[PDB]
């Protein structure tokens, strides 16, 4: 196949030209996102129960829901949460592979069909079934400087005049507004309600028929009466538009004549649709829009369109409006696609100053510079047919690739300047001889190093999603290397070559390049006596070897593992945790002593704070929030100690200080969309109606024995809340009989007051919106208000809630979770240091079997992935090696040689272990596919020593100990030559401080240091493999 | 109010003798409360913690004290059907007719939920069988209109 | 034919019928299915230590196992050999009559005195200014 | 029922049309709201692309926009489903 | 009595309705007893 | 092209003086004027 | 038809590009390419 | 697939005849499918 495209280099150009605009037009047309998707299809039912508790909307909507959820395909687990803010979310998670879309359908089907049985409130407030693939592009911050406009004002400006042109522009997905619209509230007074004998049941009957919409006909409608002239269309009554026209509804007559309207009892005004969530952009009033990517978009043209549509929304603003961007991933993606370009620019570079200061001609450093960008152009192609996109894993695949890419371009070339030197051919004919002697290793090099990648590909759920990327990645770029390397090269070098005259290996020049030459020459004599010496005393080797493996053993034991390494991404996030029962504005208090401290204390770092009063992640309420707080560009952030890692530790000490509130700051981790991922997640269920008290006591039961092995297990807690005090009101029956008066009345008087209610639609300049009955803030606040609230009875009389009702304060939960249909408690939880999460899981197992009868147990989400991927771990591994050891013996024809070459693989590795523990790093993913590409090249050096000596020893009739020193004589060269490029060009990615360098560390880091091992063991190691394992057999 | 007021309010509701016992020795407020108005012996007496019940009793915690609708520890207890704190709090000097705002009296509750052997101890230490809440009912009227038969015999 | 497609194309049908048909009829559950006819297998239960009835057993499968088996990927369809317990009203018209009372006023009690109600907060949002207290409003729950 | 086109558009097509953002192969949106009270939304999609998919995804976007429209809207009932403009055919009946 | 989801794998199907019951197993009232009265995939298991 | 509009403006203050309840105003314009659908019938063995 | 007129310009490039790389590789030369590729105008303009 | 010989065959109400004059109509094919023994075999409705 060389010898056919050496004859036909026309036909190896228009191949590599038709390689060179499939990967143009690949590059142009490829999606570029940071990331790609990894976690597994899941789907989240949400829904709203205004004014309701945890158990309510458990009891009514939660469980109705849950078990409705059948012949669905493809689900793995179900899981849920009901709160006190009136709000259910159920979580479907499906298996990996699962159609999307098909999935959300067939749950959003199941969810209409038990809609019926569902409460009014709730089928009126709505159930949205959504894909929970939660990968923001960015968050536009929306904000007011001169103190004219609330939150809730910037939240409608936002939703009537920016949201929908955002929506419509190219490449966006999805689009969440951070806030409601405005809705018409009508906040009741009970007093006024009194005097004139009303009650919210008698405002709900009166909003409901003066805002409506009443069908009336037409004039000269279909049948008509014949020689009618006119056929129109009749309006009757229409929505409402304005405060002044709810303000005006009529309740009652009074018998004197005076009219009672809506505004004599209740303050009217557009609000907001709630007010749980208070969000403030360094102490100012704000709200903002969640932007996501399309499905195939491109990252930096979308961002850009984004914000061209905002500079044209910039003249309509009212006075005081601005926009900010306190997260951006564009800015990092940007960074993170020049840094690799650079790297592979100068790659091609390094080679060139390598190549010349080797071979000395111009006309040899051109063909590695044509072949390398020929192959790179050609993985995009593949990538674009395998439907992949240009991400930050793919990016580094590559950059892990270019040592392999580099060494197919030098290896080529090398030999036939060698064989030219050596015998005195010509171009052409030398080019077809040395081709000769690599065509076969070549082809069976891209076998192995298939075997080492492509099982990587075959892992399941989020782990084998990521090592798929860099699987496919590498795969196709030393494929097509291989291809071009027996197709392109030997074509270009037969063509472009100069001949060299027997004997000429440069000795003869002048200046640096005649004096390297002779020093070459020399060092190659020094290299091949040295070898000479050792193959006398193979035995000391032997030990030496086991030494490098059992050194090898215990570093590989002793470095603490990751998934990817904490990225100085511009942003992090402090979260504010105040006691159980703690009001909304206690917990504003807390959080602008945080948005103080980092404008003032890091006023140099942060650039704003995003303070979010009412939401946490544990869940949410008035006790809870965060600060997200987004940082000055990289360039005006130099050194460590104005880096994320340490604002966080300053922070989290600082704020230590601070008394009736858990506050500390926290980096985001490296993929958001797949979470946190340390330890393990544990689900206890109620197996056998057991109920939440006997549930929260067998895991307060569990919690202190997991504290007793603080050896193993550390960090056990609940993901969930505490019970809390609740006002427990029970209504007299009998005397409210006695009196008169209905329990509708009382319930709705009671819900619609203290909770809330969501009546009808009215619509505001031109834009539908909700209307909101509710008690003004004064008469909801505490057990006295309960009192001055009246209902109407039959007969007419006015009666307080005190005539027939009783309370009394009990305990409740202000969070219910559940799993698989059934009461759960969530535990967190990780291995302690030393222990591997695997062992912490299987005494969490232990402990869990001595709790009360009928509590039972699961694995959910990084636990079910990772006890199910550590599963295949051991058959992968195992076909590896067996299809590596399989393409060895078939390329060499014999079942013992191949040892020789799989002995190589501890030199990499151990290079790579002290390079990682020396630098204070983790076994990573970018290291763990590190380590692949050193095994891959140094597996590669060695299978073309062997064969040159086995060669030699089959066709030469050469003995053991001169075939095997003349090999490593005619190897030194290229393994040097790509040795000193590879290694030069991964130091860049090695000492980087800057954004985006904990993954250029965690590549570079254990690919130098394995490379610098890998190179000066294998020149003297392999030689000994090969003279030991064929004295050994045969 | 204090630091180790909360430590004892929680210690207490989470039934950590160990915990309590030290908050003791270090003068830990026995008089502490929630914004709901619950010392450490109604956390204690609500989630069935003897052990807590008594240390505090021995530190002089209000027996008596009640919360911000009229509820004492002894409700709690007896509510909640724990025996053995029903009895500790009565020979401390618990008032066994006390009422809450409803005029809801420990016997009406260990009635309602139809604890027997709460009941008779609380009549042995004098509990008013004719004692009425708000609505006029007394633990007999919610004895049969719960249809509980053994209860009414006790009650008449 | 994608049974899949199949589903949803029916039921999207099936959706414009539901608000015409009688409330009774959709508060049952109207199910879509796509299953074979034909019994891939039945799982029996029984009790050995005879403690449980036919009615016991019923009610354990129906509200222990049945919706997990239900919820596991390549099951069509469950048919439960019995039934989930519900609370039986049986009632006497000899004494409704006496009391002069109906089916309806027992249908009305039911649901006014079998009730589970959102009742809001104390101090709820929006709050006034100077609010320590945040607890949840429990008023009428379902009966048990 | 009964409505007039500007209140159909401001209630119904608007609130339905602001949902259908980031379709896959959305090649454009035409849609007409009537004195009769009816919307017509009609999505065309780009050549190659599976109705059937395309189908799925308009229907998941529309059950989030379907609790915001009119309750009357909603017990009418709303149909997703793939369409065609062209008239095939017409079979005439008449009586002799 | 179970029925196989449209074009689903029948022993696939049963393996995991049996992997489901065993969960259950455990946390069952004293006396009560899974029975397999009639199931078609044994055969299919034997005859292959 | 735009269509002439028929606009009745119904005065509840008035029509609550004389003692008719809006509902009822409602239908009768709506029954009358648009027709009404009540509910179905059985058209030789067919739903109308 | 806006869309056929728009990418007409593109597809005859790449199909000359195509079928010039298509002779190149075929008679392993550059000039037969060049010779052929010279009379497409020759039949163009007999079409237009 | 089916059960060898049998076919299943579906009596049609075409002109809302109705329920009864269905009955009718299925007795006279079932009468008449009982009077070929030689061809027809276990002719019997599915229903009640
Ligand atoms: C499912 C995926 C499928 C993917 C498929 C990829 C696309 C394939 C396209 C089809 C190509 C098939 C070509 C077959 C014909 C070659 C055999 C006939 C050879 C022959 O008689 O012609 C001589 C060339 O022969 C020779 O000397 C040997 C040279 C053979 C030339 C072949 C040209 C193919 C060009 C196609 C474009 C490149 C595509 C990328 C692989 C002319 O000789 P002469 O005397 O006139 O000339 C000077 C010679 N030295
Ligand atoms: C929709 C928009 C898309 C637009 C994209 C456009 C893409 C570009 C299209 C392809 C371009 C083709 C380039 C061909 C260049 C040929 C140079 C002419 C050389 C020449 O005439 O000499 C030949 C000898 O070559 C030899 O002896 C062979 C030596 C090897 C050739 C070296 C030059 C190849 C360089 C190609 C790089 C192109 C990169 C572009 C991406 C004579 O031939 P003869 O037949 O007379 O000799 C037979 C004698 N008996
Ligand atoms: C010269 C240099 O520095 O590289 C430039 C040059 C660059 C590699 C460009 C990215 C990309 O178009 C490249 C392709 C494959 C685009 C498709 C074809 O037309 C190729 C013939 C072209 C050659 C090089 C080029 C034009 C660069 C980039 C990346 C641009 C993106 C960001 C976010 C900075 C870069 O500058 O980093
Ligand atoms: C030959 C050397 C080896 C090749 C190495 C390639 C390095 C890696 C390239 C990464 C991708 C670069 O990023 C890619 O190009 C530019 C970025 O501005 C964008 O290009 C976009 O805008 C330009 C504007 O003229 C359009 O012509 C193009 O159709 C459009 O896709 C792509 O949307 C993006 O996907
Ligand atoms: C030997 C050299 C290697 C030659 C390899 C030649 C294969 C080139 C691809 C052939 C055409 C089919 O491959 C086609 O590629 C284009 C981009 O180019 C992809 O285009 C699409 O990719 C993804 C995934 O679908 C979308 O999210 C994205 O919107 C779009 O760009 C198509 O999904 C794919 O079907
Ligand atoms: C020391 C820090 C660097 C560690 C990384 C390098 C590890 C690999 C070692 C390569 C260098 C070995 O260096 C080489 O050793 C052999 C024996 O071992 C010497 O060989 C000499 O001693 C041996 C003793 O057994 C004799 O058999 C032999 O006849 C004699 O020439 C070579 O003269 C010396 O050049
Ligand atoms: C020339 C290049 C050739 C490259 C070859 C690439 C082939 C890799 C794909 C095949 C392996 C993937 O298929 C893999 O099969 C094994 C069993 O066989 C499964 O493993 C399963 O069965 C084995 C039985 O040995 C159990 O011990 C294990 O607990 C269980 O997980 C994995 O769940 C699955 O991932
Ligand atoms: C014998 C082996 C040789 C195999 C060679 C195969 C080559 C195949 C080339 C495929 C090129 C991809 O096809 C691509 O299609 C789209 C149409 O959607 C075109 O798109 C074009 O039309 C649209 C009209 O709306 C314009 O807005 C756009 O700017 C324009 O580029 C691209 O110009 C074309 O590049
Ligand atoms: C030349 C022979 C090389 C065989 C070793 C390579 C085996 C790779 C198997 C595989 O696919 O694993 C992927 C895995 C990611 O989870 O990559 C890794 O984690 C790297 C594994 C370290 C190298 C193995 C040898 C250890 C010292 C003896
Ligand atoms: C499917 C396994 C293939 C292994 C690689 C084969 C290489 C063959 C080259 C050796 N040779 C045929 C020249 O002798
Ligand atoms: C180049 C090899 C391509 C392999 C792609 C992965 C095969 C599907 C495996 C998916 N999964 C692990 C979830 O089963
Ligand atoms: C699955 C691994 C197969 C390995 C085969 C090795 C056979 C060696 C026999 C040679 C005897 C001389
Ligand atoms: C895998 C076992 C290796 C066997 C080697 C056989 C050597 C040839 C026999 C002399
Ligand atoms: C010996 C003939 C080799 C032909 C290879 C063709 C590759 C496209
Ligand atoms: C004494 C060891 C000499 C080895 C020199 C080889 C350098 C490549
Ligand atoms: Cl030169």
């Amino acid at each position: 196949m060389p010898n056919f495209f050496i004859d036909r280099p026309i036909f190896a150009w228009v191949i590599a030209i038709i390689i060179m605009l499939a990967g143009g037009l690949a590059i142009l047309k490829l999606p570029v996102a940071q990331y790609p998707t990894i976690a597994p299809p899941a789907v989240t039912i949400s829904a709203s129960y205004p004014g309701a508790d945890a158990k309510t909307v458990q009891d009514t909507v939660t469980q109705v829901i849950e078990q409705n959820m059948n012949g669905i395909d493809n689900l793995m687990y179900m899981s849920s949460n009901s709160d006190s803010t009136g709000t259910v979310q159920i979580t479907l998670t499906f298996e990996s592979g699962t159609d999307a879309d098909i999935a959300q359908v067939q749950v959003q089907n199941k969810l209409q069909l038990a809609m019926p049985l569902l409460p009014q409130e709730v089928q009126q407030q709505g159930v949205s079934v959504e894909k929970s693939s939660s990968s923001f592009l960015m968050v536009v911050g929306v904000i007011n400087t001169d103190g004219t406009m609330t939150q809730e004002d910037i939240s409608d400006y936002v939703a009537a005049n920016m949201k929908d042109a955002i929506s419509r522009t190219s490449g966006v997905g999805d689009v969440q507004l951070f806030g409601s619209q405005y809705a018409m509230r009508i906040w009741m007074n009970p007093n006024e309600l009194n005097k004139f004998q009303l009650t919210p049941v008698d405002v709900i009957t009166a909003i409901k028929a003066q805002n409506a919409q009443v069908a009336a006909g037409q004039l000269g409608g279909t049948p008509p009466v014949k020689g009618q002239q006119l056929n129109a269309s009749i309006i009757a009554q229409t929505r409402l538009t304005s405060t002044e026209e709810f303000g005006k509804i009529l309740l009652k007559v009074n018998q004197d004549g005076s009219r009672v309207l809506l505004r004599d009892v209740a303050k009217i005004e557009l609000g907001g649709e709630n007010y749980d969530i208070i969000a403030e952009f360094n102490g100012q009033p704000a709200s903002g829009l969640g932007i996501k990517l399309a499905t195939g978009a491109a990252a930096l043209d979308t961002a850009a369109a984004i914000r061209a549509e905002l500079a044209k929304m910039e003249p309509f603003f009212p006075s005081g409006l601005k926009i900010v961007y306190p997260y951006d991933t564009t800015p990092f993606v940007k960074i993170s696609i020049h840094e690799v370009v650079k790297t592979l620019v100068e790659a091609i570079i390094l080679v060139f100053l390598v190549m010349y200061l080797f071979l000395q001609n111009f006309r040899a450093t051109l063909i590695p510079t044509i072949a390398v960008p020929v192959v790179l152009l050609g993985t995009f192609a593949v990538l674009a047919a395998f439907g992949f996109s240009i991400n930050t894993l793919t990016m580094f695949g590559m950059v892990l690739a270019i040592g392999l890419l580099v060494d197919d371009a030098i290896v080529v070339v090398e030999n036939v300047e060698r064989v030219m030197a050596e015998e005195g051919l010509p171009p052409k004919e030398a080019t077809r001889k040395s081709m000769g002697q690599i065509q076969g290793a070549l082809v069976g090099i891209a076998m192995v190093l298939s075997a080492v990648f492509v099982p990587m590909a075959f892992f399941g759920g989020s782990t084998g999603a990521i090592y798929r990327q860099f699987s496919i990645t590498i795969v196709s770029a030393m494929a097509l290397s291989v291809l071009v390397a027996l197709i392109l090269t030997p074509a270009l070098c037969a063509t472009m070559l100069k001949p060299i005259a027997k004997g000429d290996h440069g000795e003869g020049k002048k200046g640096f390049f005649g004096w390297f030459n002779r020093m070459f020459e020399k060092s190659t004599h020094h290299y091949t006596d040295s070898v000479g010496g050792i193959l006398r005393s193979t035995g000391r080797y032997l030990v030496l070897y086991l030494i490098i493996v059992v050194g090898m053993a215990y570093l590989f034991v002793r470095l603490p593992s990751s998934f990817l390494p904490d990225e100085d991404q511009g942003v992090f996030m402090t979260m504010v945790q105040l006691p159980a029962g703690a009001t909304q504005e206690r917990t504003q208090k807390v959080l602008n002593e945080v948005t103080h401290y980092y404008l003032t204390k890091e006023k140099n770092n942060v650039e704003s704070v995003f303070a979010v009063n009412g939401f946490g992640f544990a869940g949410r309420g008035q006790n809870t929030g965060i600060a997200f707080v987004s940082l000055k560009d990289w360039a005006d952030r130099p050194g460590e100690e104005n880096k994320v890692e340490a604002i966080t530790m300053r922070a989290t000490r600082a704020f230590s200080q601070i008394k009736d509130a858990m506050v500390f700051a926290f980096n985001l981790p490296a993929i958001v969309e797949l979470g946190t991922a340390t330890g393990f997640d544990f689900e206890l269920i109620d197996q056998a109606g057991l109920g939440h008290e006997k549930l929260t006591q067998a895991r307060n039961q569990l919690l202190a024995e997991a504290a007793k092995h603080p050896d193993m297990l550390t960090s056990v807690r609940p993901n969930g809340l505490e019970d809390t005090p609740q006002f427990k009101i029970d209504i007299d029956q009998e005397k409210a009989q006695a009196l008169g008066v209905s329990i509708n009345d009382i319930n709705t008087t009671l819900g619609a007051a203290w909770g809330g209610s969501y009546v009808n639609d009215f619509i505001d300049r031109g834009r539908v919106k909700k209307v909101y009955v509710m008690s003004e803030a004064k008469y909801r606040m505490l057990p006295d208000d309960i009192g001055d609230w009246y209902v109407r009875a039959a007969d007419g009389q006015m009666v307080p809630f005190s005539a027939f009702s009783s309370s009394r304060w009990e305990y409740g939960s202000p969070r219910l979770e559940r799993y698989n249909g059934l009461p759960s408690m969530e535990i967190l939880g990780q291995a302690a240091p030393g222990k591997s999460t695997g062992e912490a899981m299987e005494l969490m197992e232990q402990l869990a079997s001595k709790l009360p009868t009928g509590v039972g147990y699961d694995w959910t989400g990084m636990s079910y992935q990772e006890r199910l991927s550590g599963n295949q771990a051991p058959s992968l591994y195992a076909i590896s090696l067996i299809v590596v050891f399989l393409c060895l013996a078939a390329l060499y024809e014999s079942w013992s040689i191949p040892f020789s070459v799989m002995l190589v693989v501890p030199l990499g590795v151990i290079g790579a272990l002290l390079a990682a523990t020396f630098r204070g790093l983790t076994n990573d993913v970018y290291f763990q596919v590190g380590l692949l590409t050193t095994i891959g090249l140094s597996a590669k050096n060695a299978i073309l020593i062997v064969e040159f000596a086995k060669d030699l020893m089959d066709k030469e009739g050469k003995g053991l100990i001169e075939a095997t020193l003349d090999a490593v004589r005619m190897r030194l060269r290229p393994i040097l030559m790509t040795s000193l490029a590879f290694i030069l060009g991964v130091m860049p990615l090695v000492i980087s401080t800057g954004a985006g360098s904990g993954a250029q560390n965690a590549v570079g880091t254990g690919v130098m240091g394995g490379m610098v091992t890998a190179t000066v063991l294998a020149i003297f190691f392999v030689p000994v493999f090969f003279v030991v394992v064929r004295r050994r057999f045969s | 109010g204090s630091d180790l007021g909360k430590k004892l309010l929680e210690a207490a509701r989470a039934g950590r003798d160990d915990e309590v016992r030290i908050l003791m020795a270090n003068g830990a407020d026995v008089n502490a409360a929630d914004v709901v108005g619950w010392t450490p012996l109604h956390l204690a007496a609500y989630w069935g913690h003897l052990e807590i019940v008594e240390v505090l009793l021995k530190n002089g915690a209000d027996v008596n004290a009640y919360d911000t609708l009229g509820s004492t520890p002894l409700h709690l207890a007896a509510h909640f059907g724990h025996l053995e704190i029903v009895e500790v709090l009565l020979k401390n000097g618990a008032d066994v007719n006390a009422k809450d705002d409803n005029g809801i009296t420990p016997l009406h509750l260990a009635a309602n939920r139809g604890h027997l052997e709460i009941v008779e101890v609380l009549l042995k230490y004098g509990a008013d069988v004719n004692a009425q809440d708000k609505f006029g009912k007394t633990a007999f009227d919610i004895s049969i209109n719960n249809g509980n038969e053994d209860l009414a015999e006790i009650l008449q």
